[PDB]
């Protein structure tokens, strides 16, 4: 509260302060389970364009 | 056409020298990494040695003592000196340039041109 109203004393009242969030607990990764190579040098190292 | 071509196989007696040659066309050395690698009969290919541009080498620490990998720029050629020859040393000698540049496929062995290798064997005559 102090910090919000930048200064060192605080009157009597109520004071929005900032917002409480909660705290991501895992971290998620959902990618398709294709695993074959893509074929990239196919293209990039052709003899003939 | 980039091409490797290696000479200098054949019998070679115990206890001797014999050198090899990686006589290289299509390409120079002045920007490109070398290796030198051996095949046995029953095991697989076994990396021997390197040379880079600068005329650093590195070679297989558990076969330092008997190798010499040395440059021939103005024939543009490299050449491998082994000495002290013995019944494992009977090996075909691929000579293979180092793809640093690219990785187009995850190759194990990390070259993209190989040479088509030069055969030694060690026996009694
Ligand atoms: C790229 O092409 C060259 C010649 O077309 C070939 O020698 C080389 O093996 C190819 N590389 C891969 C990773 O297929």
């Amino acid at each position: 509260t102090k910090c919000t109203l930048k200064s060192f004393t605080v009157e009597k009242g109520i004071y929005q302060t900032s917002n409480f969030r909660v705290q991501p607990t895992e971290s998620i990764v959902r990618f398709p389970n294709i695993t074959n190579l893509c074929p990239f040098g196919e293209v990039f190292n052709a003899t003939r364009f | 056409e980039v091409q490797l071509v290696e000479s200098g196989g054949g019998l070679v007696q115990p206890g001797g020298s014999l050198r090899l040659s990686c006589a290289a066309s299509g390409f120079t050395f002045d920007d490109y990494a070398m290796s030198w690698v051996r095949q046995a009969p029953g095991k697989g290919l076994e990396w021997i040695g390197r040379m880079y541009n600068n005329g650093r080498t590195s070679y297989n620490p558990s076969l330092k003592s008997l190798v010499t990998i040395s440059r021939d720029n103005s024939k543009n050629t490299l050449y491998l000196q082994m000495n002290s020859l013995r019944a494992e040393d009977t090996a075909t000698y691929y000579c293979a340039r180092d793809n640093l540049g690219y990785r187009p496929s995850e190759n194990l062995y990390g070259m993209d041109v190989w040479g088509q290798g030069t055969t030694v064997t060690v026996s009694s005559s």
